[PDB]
């Protein structure tokens, strides 16, 4: 657990778990006397090692079902379950021919996502399951009224927006982004979020976040960007 | 399998299917006793010949029998 | 295997075996697979091969796969 | 068991894992009536909204989410209030259902 | 050859060997109108290249009569023989079945490590193999009184030390360090040597070495770290 | 297209193209409130992705018809023919069998150069094709008088000179470099083009172009440096 | 259709994709008969050398280089002299061989 | 053969590949007696140990250790000490078996 937030002298407490740690390496330093512990965590790092499933599936079984099935032995290994959506074209599929699993669970999941083109991630101890054009519910508002730092930076697809970090941001959600450039940037507002940045310091180094989101278009679906077989 | 089996007589122009080996075994089938010279993975000495995999489909094997089990001179 | 130690200081060697990896799944090997159809020129049968890799963490299936090159002994 | 934290903020949201699903709760005062309520999405759903904080009972219980029990206690069975819930002079908590069959059992 | 080390005015000499080079690539550099001439060696660089064995093994043979064998084919390419020490498990294995080879011998080296878990390694044209969870006889002391610069830094499994450079430290030896610090950490004093690093100067840097040791436990082994499979 | 090069009050115009661009990806940033757009372009990257060939070829076809016919998929994806000089042993081979051609156009080009060591290059949409030990014609004289910046850095091949980016230098053409330091380094004039790199801002940093050149020997090859298997 | 643009020196190079290939062409002024005159190279091979540049025809003609038409225009049919190549009063033109087809079948 | 150099020091210590053996050797001054002793390590293990340095003859013949000849030599056979051995009046020196049977044949 490292949990990080605001503390105002009014208000109350902003605090949140941004990234729940399971020890990776740790070490050390001299700079003058000083101690510097740098700590390394795992996220997931138990089901990314030690998650290995033992299965006969046969046919006719529906598509889904073995997404619980992959869950239970990585809930073995203490993985949670997060939101699971999958693709239309997923959800009706159905069996000709019998389904290998043998090995390791993380390598086939990647070759799960290669092969039906969506995605999965652990997210602190919790495993998320979404489409690749396709996002979940919750959005959050960044404003210059609302942390705002600088641009909302504009990319080929979304955005890159910084901001303080405050602990909600998480990936694959909605971030809605107003400034005074976006406007004639014709940038929208609602942006998938892929990828999440923290980095921070108690004195000197505000709390920063990074953001980065693929635009969605008017059909409620993400700008995927062209992928490249 | 020890001799006793099935053959074909093989003659220059038949089709075969090379398949190459995960290691060589140069010596052993120089030697019997088991191992090749350096050490690599996957290399093209390393080919053996069957008898099942090489003809095309243009190529057409006349009268294949469907329902009989058939076993051909010619 | 992935995160041999943890998070998100994955190591360059983690993210490069994992490559590695990945793309020594996708190759193809052998497979058990059962006959649907078999042509009448008898050679090229319909096969609906009894592996599925992993799709969706579930069972998906890749299709009968046609026109496979049937491979007689000869 | 555990005790969920109650700020003393008249709406808050937070987020936790309930028998390994991703359930976000939001509190929110009602002046009118001088009562907490809760809204409950289960990863990302909103599957409760607008239901009354009230001491004594499970407060899933009519819908059959799989999340456990989620009930509220006082010493003296007050009713939870603006200043009293923030102040854990009323406190939410979460029990397992396997906890709650052993408790029954015993 | 790299010949480093101090010549006081007083004393005498304490330079020797800390890297015997097979020139890599070099390259000169202008800085204002200067000239450096920029080396890259190699270190059993004629072995990683153009070393080729050429071996029918039979059953019954022990499991290092062919150590000596690849040897023989890496000392065709200028190689020394260093410490061999096998684990117990190695010492006393026998055969079935016969041992193919046939190319790279380097790869297949490596692909030895990982078939049962020993570390062989060529330092200054010398070829050591240990154990992975053993160690090489031979110690160093390093305190603030022999050496020792900062903290020695504490690690998971054990410590990294700096140290001006002083030509005795090798992989797979010993370290005995001693400090005011690592008392109230509550770390021994005798590490492994895994990890050398030396970066110097002539004129301004001082002779630096940093060392990383896996700390040796009670029963004389190394604490080896949670090796991944 | 990317158009570099000088406008001095009098003189006249020497801006060429330095490279033809397919948009790789873009994205703005502040600095304090600015915004610069990081553009990234792409050189054959259209037939790096979409490019992929349909070929049966039969015996007995001499060693270059298939170049063309491996151009013409290349060309359908919008690239042009630049020089091809093979190697002699190319030029003159014939065959004995027939030459499979299914999926990766740059796969199996890669292994083409890797079957003899021919490279082959695509130069603003443009593809050419030289020796291992070759080159081709075209020179450039970098000197003090003309165009030299520092030393011209000797290497263990050739050379590594700095320059104005000023626009004739491409990759597999030649460079005849003279200087006050070469002759005390007996290092010749002529060599191959290899490595290019462009470096240069508007306002303060000027236009740099450095150049990698392999030796060309006595017998007009160039030093092509030890392979390794 | 293309222009070639033509700048105010009495000797300049600029290469150029001509139906796909790498067409190097070396323009020069001669004061003593005060005329342009070209070199082209196909690919760093130099397959023409010394041709005048000369208005109304086509100037690859002989060669069968397969790489289109090069000619010159003038509105008056000018010939092409030191200040009025470079001022766009002669302008250089490359022609694809389709194109020209389509004009001679128009 | 070859030449190895001893410093001025009363207790020193150095590493060598001797027939591709990696040999230790720790050479120490007795004063007691005035003379050099050397302790030898092939690869970690010391094999010999506490050994005295004497002119004209093989030290380690008894050990059959593999790793050729070494022997010390003086212009008069003089006897090695504090002072002369440092000095180069006394040289250390390692032969392969291959020489001495080559100079034994010659």
């Amino acid at each position: 657990m490292l949990e990080v937030g605001y503390t105002p002298p009014g208000g109350g407490n902003n605090i949140g778990i941004i990234a729940k740690g399971k020890i990776r390496d740790y070490q050390h330093d001299r700079e003058g006397g000083d101690i510097i512990s740098t700590v390394s965590c795992g996220d997931g790092d138990k089901a990314y090692r030690r998650a290995t499933i033992s299965k006969t599936i046969p046919k006719g079984t529906p598509l889904t079902e073995v997404v619980d099935e992959i869950h239970k032995e990585m809930k073995k290994e203490g993985i949670a379950k997060g939101e699971w959506s999958f693709p239309d074209k997923v959800k009706n599929t159905q069996l000709k021919r019998p389904y290998s699993m043998c090995g390791s669970c993380t390598r086939e999941l990647d070759t799960l996502g290669r092969s039906h083109g969506f995605y999965w991630n652990i997210q602190n101890e919790t495993m998320e399951i979404i489409p690749g054009n396709g996002h979940l519910p919750g959005s959050l508002l960044i404003t210059p009224d609302t942390g705002l730092i600088g641009t909302p930076t504009i990319t080929d697809n979304g955005i890159k927006v910084k901001a303080l970090i405050n602990p909600e941001a998480r990936p694959n959600r909605m971030m809605k982004v107003k400034s005074q450039v976006l406007k004639m940037n014709r940038k929208g507002e609602d942006y998938r979020i892929s990828e999440v940045s923290f980095n921070g310091d108690n004195q000197e180094g505000d709390w920063i976040m990074t953001l980065t989101g693929e635009a969605i278009g008017g059909d409620k679906k993400v700008d995927e960007g062209k992928k490249a077989k | 399998m020890g001799g006793v089996g099935v053959t074909v007589p093989v003659k220059p122009g038949q089709n075969v299917t090379l398949r190459p080996q995960m290691r060589s075994m140069d010596n052993y089938h120089v030697e019997g006793d088991g191992s090749a010279s350096d050490s690599r993975s996957f290399s093209l000495s390393d080919m053996e010949a069957h008898i099942a995999g090489g003809e095309s489909l243009k190529d057409v094997i006349p009268n294949l029998d469907s329902e009989n089990v058939h076993v051909r001179a010619n | 295997m992935t995160g041999y130690l943890g998070k998100t200081t994955n190591q360059d060697r983690d993210v490069v075996s994992a490559v590695a990896q990945s793309e020594r799944e996708s190759v193809w090997g052998e497979m058990p697979g059962r006959v649907v159809s078999v042509s009448a020129d008898g050679r090229t049968v319909t096969v609906q091969p009894l592996y599925k890799p992993k799709f969706n963490g579930v069972p998906t299936d890749m299709p009968v796969l046609q026109e496979v090159p049937l491979r007689q002994a000869l | 068991m555990i005790e969920l934290e109650v700020l003393d903020e008249s709406k808050q949201k937070f987020s936790v894992i309930l028998n390994d699903r991703r359930v976000t709760i939001e509190l929110w005062y009602n002046t009118t009536n001088d009562r907490w309520s809760f809204s409950l999405a289960l990863d990302g759903d909103n599957v409760v909204t607008g239901r009354r904080l009230v001491t004594g009972v499970d407060l899933l219980a009519p819908f059959g989410l799989g999340i456990g029990a989620l009930f509220l206690l006082s010493e003296n069975g007050e009713p939870p209030t603006r200043a009293n819930l923030p102040l854990g002079l009323v406190k939410l908590y979460h029990a397992t259902q396997e906890e709650i069959d052993a408790a029954i059992s015993a």
